[PDB]
RNA sequence: AUCGCUUCUCGGCCUGGCUAAGAUCAAGUGUAGUAUCUGUUCUUAUCAGUUUAAUAUCUGAUGUCCUCUCGAGGAC
């Protein structure tokens, strides 16, 4: 699993602000959070690519304790 | 490729990324200090 | 009559400063010994570019210009708007009826508002190194956000006082293995502000 | 304003003094330019002396005044290049 | 006498904007064209 | 007693006898 | 200037944008 | 209650005189250079020569012995 679908936020905890949070605790290579073609619009949940499994596993356990922009932040294996 | 360099034993830096032979791990780390 | 980069690595003390075809130079060693230096910079990779320097973005719209703050204080840009929106609903006919007789005030404020904008009120800008390449891009990668350390956005939202809610995760995952040479104050390394490590 | 053919000389300048028309007076030999005209063009050779005797060394004109090298040109010191004279080439 | 695309699209886009029976007006726009010259080469 | 609106537009038979006389004037 | 996203091409003048209109062919490669 | 018809109702639903069309009209360079659309584009096979920072560019040939009527078989 070298994404970790990272959710259990909002729109202020975007794709960008989970980029921030991983910089702050485990890299993201990439960002899957895609949206529709009418709203265009980042949720937040979406698949953060990790620099490896492991860091994906470190998305999952560590970084899945911040309060995302009020919501407790999951990632999950992807 | 990653694993590629934990398998050399380099640690993944700018002279390992420099090195895509096998034989650049002789110049890891525990080469000079 | 050239030597690989294994062997380029073995010679040189700086084998990341070995590049791909600058061993295929006439003189290799010379151009590593010229580029081990810290006072040296890059060429400009239009010379491995097809697209040409800074043509080919041809999909985008930029803002033109944002004036700074001694010109925004003395405030030139509300009336030269309002003098080009009456220009504008002005007809041709008014054009050159204003042009044939004219009228007084342009603009009259005063001169030494000006004068103290561009001296006592005189910034100066944040000039960049001596080495600085643009590019295509070069204005954006200014996150070196530190590794280790949150946002602001992560402080505010999170109720991260100047604690953060992953910190008792992070401190007990240590180093993470995306960034083992990431410092974490606070929790993992015993970090004002939003960038709480290094 | 210049163009890419027309060498002048490139020969190191002398006693024969620079000389300027009126089609193009008042502008620097190099830059051609008018901030501060400070060294008086010296032109090397014949440029001078023979058949261009009081003529242009710029574009053809009857040379009625004195060429001079601006400051701005003399900052860089661009008047110890030699003869600013245009020939044809 | 030449007739470019553009002359063309511009004096079509006139003539859907200005109606059939104005020409100088058209011809105001068409640079070098005479309305005649409009005329003919739209009918 | 239904109206259309008013559209500005500012804001064929041929005798034969043409061909006979054609047809006699090349005879 | 004008810019045709539909095939990333430049304009000086409106008329060339208005003659694109290959214009399809891209917009069809872009359309996949 | 239902349905039909009738009207009203509020919200997105089409929507400017005459006179001779009132009348009249409207002008460009040489210098080089560059950009933009637009016109053409680029897959058969490896090899070396040439070429280049390298590709591209770039000159040549693009499974073999035999039998059987470009196909198939046999000690290879
Ligand atoms: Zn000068
Ligand atoms: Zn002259
Ligand atoms: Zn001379």
């Amino acid at each position: 699993d070298a994404t970790v679908y990272v959710g259990g936020l909002d729109e202020k905890v975007s794709e960008p602000l989970l980029w921030e949070l991983f910089l702050q605790a485990g890299p993201v290579v990439n960002t899957h959070m895609p949206k529709d073609r009418v709203t265009g619009q980042h949720q937040g949940y979406g698949f953060v690519e990790f620099l490896s499994e492991e860091d994906a596993d470190y998305a999952i356990k560590i970084m899945n304790m911040i309060k995302l922009y009020g919501k407790p932040i999951r990632v999950n294996k992807a | 490729h990653a694993h590629g360099m934990r398998c050399l034993g380099i640690p993944n830096t700018a002279h390992f990324a420099n090195v895509t032979q096998i034989e650049d791990a002789v110049s890891l780390w525990a080469k000079l200090k | 009559n050239r030597f690989t980069v294994a062997e380029l690595k073995q010679l040189v003390a700086r084998p990341d400063v070995v590049e791909m075809h600058d061993v295929t130079a006439q003189d290799p060693k010379l151009l590593v010994h010229l580029k081990a230096t810290r006072n040296s910079v890059p060429v400009p990779r239009h010379w491995c570019f097809k697209r040409k320097y800074l043509q080919g973005k041809r999909g985008i719209e930029k803002p033109p210009f944002e004036l700074p703050d001694f010109i925004k204080r003395t405030g030139i840009q509300e009336m030269r708007e309002a003098l080009q929106e009456k220009e504008e609903q002005k007809t041709m006919k008014s054009k050159m009826r204003e042009k044939v007789r004219p009228k007084m005030g342009k603009i009259d404020i005063d001169y030494q508002k000006l004068h103290d904008a561009f001296f006592k009120w005189q910034t100066k800008p944040k000039l960049t190194i001596h080495g600085d390449l643009y590019y295509e891009g070069k204005e954006f990668e200014t996150r070196l956000k530190k590794p280790g350390d949150l946002s602001d956005e992560l402080r505010i939202s999170l109720g991260m006082p100047v604690p953060p809610p992953w910190l008792i995760a992070m401190q007990r995952y240590g180093p993470p293995p995306s960034y083992p040479n990431l410092k974490i104050p606070g929790l993992n390394s015993p970090l004002y502000g939003d960038v709480f490590g290094t | 304003k210049h163009h890419p053919d027309l060498i002048f000389c490139r020969k190191q300048a002398g006693v024969a003094i620079g000389r300027l028309c009126e089609k193009c007076d008042g502008k620097c030999v190099i830059c051609d330019s008018y901030v501060r005209p400070c060294t008086l063009v010296r032109i090397c050779d014949e440029c001078n002396y023979g058949s261009y005797q009081g003529r242009c060394v710029i574009c053809g004109g009857p040379g009625v005044s004195d060429a001079y090298y601006c400051k701005e040109c003399t900052i860089q010191e661009k008047d110890r290049d030699g003869c600013p004279k245009i020939v044809n080439l | 006498g030449v007739w470019r695309n553009t002359e063309d699209e511009i004096l079509k886009a006139a003539v859907m904007k200005y109606g059939k029976n104005q020409w100088s007006r058209i011809a105001s726009l068409l640079h070098r064209k005479s309305a005649k010259q409009c005329k003919a080469r739209w009918y | 007693w239904k109206i259309p609106p008013c559209i500005s537009n500012w804001k064929v038979h041929i005798n034969e006898n043409f061909a006979k006389l054609a047809e006699a004037l090349y005879i | 200037s004008y810019e045709c996203k539909l095939c990333l091409t430049l304009h000086n003048n409106e008329g060339s944008y208005l003659a694109h209109t290959k214009h399809q062919t891209n917009l069809a490669r872009r359309a996949a």
